[PDB]
């Protein structure tokens, strides 16, 4: 339609972790809905079934199962071709809808052993390993760098289990969050008066509020509308930041186009003559 | 264990339609859409695209209850244009802005940034 | 153009009486150029920054389209009829709820005060030759402020 | 466990009938906590709403007429005052002056000083809120609250 | 309070002070100013009001005017005025005897 | 009982930063600087680690890791 504006993007900054950008000339409802997709709708792989062969550790089993689900997983190369479990024709699991992990450790040593993310092995090809320690040459590598201490073991304890990771999205459980956090900010100088400051001098100025550099603090304009939203998406590490954004928009496109097909389905099946 | 299974928050049931349209009994050229298993994320944005249109007299949505996944969208248009076509255009236009946003973001990434992969 | 019930250019005596105030509303105290009328009116100071010392032109009418009823509103953006002065800078819609004047003795009916309510924003007007246009029933009054003169 | 006791309950002990208690002919139940604070804050006549939010509030209301009211401010841009949207909520056309006794003003001698509307005192007429701010004395378990008159 | 004040506010005068010969407020009632019977019956009404006022002073010696009673007659009159669109400045259209009976 | 994978409030993974922290405190008495080097900017992620108590260490010491 003629009244759709071309918004606009600018990437301010990009790292292996963060992606920080500005969206301009668009609606807040768009900005807010797109921020919500970054959390909930972007799909990923995380452990979903844990089968415990032997567990002599001082942590109870369901605790091991909890810590273990929550650990992060690379998915970028494979999260797309993977299908959803319920949709897949197979009974239980298969190579085509899930990937398998195996963990086997025993404390035969006199010193306390730690159980870590590297000790967890993918029966699936090393296309989808755990986040930490693989292709590395990583300056983020410090001391142990176990990514997670699944448990500690004293001389005599042992741990054997199987796990099946599956594709799903954050609306269903928090283990599937593809974000470390999501900053969102709009109209930093409070031109539009969406908040009303009592004694405005008592508030600090963000890094986006530098415009008048002065201390005049918030010049008013009532003819304005919300424009130019600032973002800073931050990667949990399990999916690189730009891929989070591109997959979010596509998923949102997929969800919208589908609602259009059902709305079409109303005009095709049960001919739209009710109203 | 009186808690519902978490998938039910978003998975469609085989005995329910994705969308339903009912006519208003009060005023003409009003319509009521029921969207099942879809929260504020879809609803808030479709409300805004309808408000953006200049021929929409009224547009709004309500999620009747937190515990029940369902939203309703009521729309009222001028005595000339039908509310269904406005809804069709509202998504299609929204599809167009988001596609252009995805295009513009991707090309923006295509800037000589060296950590794109 | 709407049929005119009342029309005059007023000058502002004060913008903050007693001082209790609020914010985003201000209570005007005014005096008419015909000096036979007085006026008190609440206004949205946030979007229409008025100031003391300048004469403002105000008009009040019960209609917009030609010279007939229309209070059925929902206001309808789609109307394109140039019947509206629309050239005015500040417009408010409301009803008149109360009117007052000496009404006891011989003749009585001496001058007149009218009380109006624009959605919670109040107005008080005093007069005499405006008795044909005042009520304590009937909604549909529009308050137009324009030009702010020179 | 039968239609007979279900009939008896529906007619005698059903909650909506239990509003005004025969102990002291007043409301047993009124608008309480946050909503009560939120009503005061909403009815102050410095509160203005733009087309988008008014429609959403209209949307949450049940027995809405279907017609959208004309905003108390036409220009530069349409705005509805808070009193105006509260006034759709009042059923039919009940009436009551006062029924505020809010801290406001100057008890005993302020209303006698010009009736400079002072906005404090609440007046409702023909089912529309004309002026004032709503509080526990208007909305609460009061003898003359809006709620009592509505019943 | 004040017997004189009660008399002033309640009594329907017939001597008609030169303030619009009954043609103020009331309408055609200017035509029933010449009626003897209507004068005696209202004079009878006022006679009951002095006797009621006397009994009511015995019932409530303390002098409180707050009593529990049904209907709330005054709010009803307001509901009545508001709906029929009654303008209190316009002249009346009501016969006093219709009211008393 | 051992530091949780991912901070409650937001999600930033945090168990990985525990072993690193005991090393920094041994090196320096700068809890401010220690938390900073680990990258725990915002304080929700910071309370997580700053307020943890590693009970596991006392718990492991029982011999009978056999029942
Ligand atoms: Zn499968
Ligand atoms: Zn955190």
């Amino acid at each position: 339609m003629p009244y759709a504006n071309q918004p606009t993007v600018r990437i301010t900054e990009l790292t292996d972790e963060n992606v920080k950008f500005i969206i301009e000339n668009t609606d807040l409802a768009v900005a807010n809905s797109i921020r919500r997709v970054f959390i909930a709708e972007v799909p990923i792989i995380a452990i979903d079934w844990v089968q415990i062969d032997a567990n002599s550790s001082v942590l109870h089993d369901e605790f091991i199962a909890h810590r273990l689900g929550l650990i992060p997983l690379i998915s970028d190369d494979i999260v797309d071709k993977l299908q959803y479990s319920r949709d897949c024709t197979c009974e239980e699991f298969c190579p085509e809808c899930s990937v398998e992990f195996t963990l086997d450790v025993r404390c035969n040593e006199d010193q306390t052993r730690h159980v870590t993310s590297r000790d967890l092995i993918s029966n699936s090809p090393r296309v989808i390993p755990v986040t930490s320690r693989n292709r590395d040459n990583d300056p983020n590598d410090y001391v142990e760098q176990d990514d997670i201490l699944i448990v500690k073991l004293r001389k005599g304890q042992e741990l054997r289990l199987r796990a099946y990771a599956k594709k799903g999205f954050g609306k269903e459980h928090a283990k599937w969050n593809p974000t470390a956090g999501v900053a969102f900010e709009y109209d930093p100088d409070n031109a539009l008066r969406h908040t009303v400051y009592p004694k405005p001098e008592e508030w600090p100025k963000s890094e986006y509020s530098e415009l008048d550099e002065d201390e005049s603090q918030a010049p008013y304009d009532p003819n304005g509308k919300p424009e130019r939203f600032y973002y800073n998406v931050e990667s949990c590490g399990s999916l690189r930041p730009e891929t989070i954004v591109l997959s979010a928009l596509s998923g949102l496109k997929k969800k919208l186009s589908d609602l259009q097909t059902q709305l079409s389905h109303e005009i095709q099946s049960d001919v739209l003559t009710i109203n | 264990m009186n808690a519902p299974p978490a998938f039910e928050s978003f998975l469609l049931f085989e005995g329910e339609k994705k969308i339903t349209i009912n006519k208003d009994t009060k005023v003409p050229n009003a319509c009521l859409f029921t969207i099942n298993k879809e929260d504020h994320t879809l609803g808030n944005i479709i409300k805004s695209q309808l408000l953006k249109d200049p021929q929409v007299l009224f547009a709004g949505y309500k999620v009747p209850h937190p515990l029940e996944h369902k939203i309703i969208i009521r729309v009222q248009t001028t005595p000339d244009y039908s509310p269904q076509e406005a809804f069709t255009n509202a998504i299609t236009d929204l599809i167009s802005e988001l596609s252009l946003l995805e295009e513009r973001f991707r090309v923006a990434i295509k800037d000589k940034q060296e950590g794109i992969e | 153009m709407a049929g005119i019930l009342f029309e005059d250019i007023f000058d502002v005596k004060d913008i903050d009486p007693e001082g209790k105030k609020f914010d985003r509303v201000s209570r005007l105290h005014c005096e008419s150029e015909s000096f036979k009328m007085d006026l008190i009116l609440d206004v949205n100071i946030q979007i229409y920054p008025v100031d003391l010392g300048d004469k403002f032109r105000l008009v009040i009418a019960s209609t917009l389209y030609e010279d007939g009823t229309l209070d059925d509103g929902e206001y309808n953006p789609t109307d394109d009829r140039p019947s509206r002065a629309d050239q005015f800078e500040y417009v408010m819609y409301g009803k008149v709820y109360r009117i007052e004047g000496d009404e006891t003795s011989t003749e009585a009916a001496t001058r007149l005060s009218a009380y109006v309510s624009y959605g919670g924003l109040l107005m008080r007007l005093q007069g005499d030759a405006n008795n044909l246009h005042g009520f304590e029933v009937d909604s549909r009054v529009y308050l137009l402020m324009k030009k702010l003169a020179f | 466990q039968s239609l007979e006791t279900r009939a008896e309950i529906q007619e005698l002990a059903m909650v909506p009938r239990m509003i005004v208690t025969p102990q002291s002919n007043r409301p047993v139940m009124g608008i309480v906590q946050d909503t009560l604070t939120a009503v005061r804050k909403f009815t102050k006549r410095d509160v203005f709403l733009e087309r988008g939010e008014v429609m959403n509030l209209l949307m949450f209301l049940s027995t809405w007429d279907g017609k959208v009211p004309q905003p108390a401010i036409l220009k530069p841009r349409p705005l509805w005052t808070g009193k105006q949207i509260f006034s759709l909520i009042i059923p039919g056309h009940i009436n009551c002056i006062r029924t505020h006794s809010t801290h406001p003003d100057d008890e005993d001698s302020g209303p006698y000083k010009h009736i400079s509307p002072g906005d404090t005192k609440v007046v409702v007429e023909n089912g529309e809120l004309i002026m004032g701010i709503l509080c526990k004395k208007s909305l609460g378990t009061s003898a003359g609250s809006l709620v009592h008159i509505s019943y | 309070p004040s017997n004189k004040a009660f008399e002033k506010k309640f009594r329907f005068d017939y001597t008609n002070e030169r303030a619009l010969r009954r043609t103020l407020q009331e309408d055609l009632v200017k035509d029933v100013l010449s009626n003897a019977h209507i004068q005696n019956e209202l004079e009878r009404e006022f006679e009951r009001m002095r006797e009621d006022r006397e009994v009511l002073r015995v019932i409530f010696p303390t002098g409180d005017s707050k009593v529990v009673l049904p209907c709330n007659l005054l709010r009803m009159i307001w509901n009545a005025q508001k709906i029929f669109h009654i303008n209190p400045r316009l002249p009346s259209d009501l016969h006093p005897i219709k009211v008393v009976e | 009982m051992i530091i949780p994978v991912r901070c409650f409030t937001c999600g930033k993974i945090v168990g990985n930063k525990w072993e690193a922290y005991l090393g920094l405190l041994q090196a320096e008495y700068t809890e401010g600087d220690a938390l900073d080097a680990l990258g725990l900017k915002r304080y929700c992620c910071r309370r997580m680690l700053l307020a943890h108590v590693d009970l596991i260490e006392k718990l492991l010491n029982y011999a009978p890791l056999e029942k």
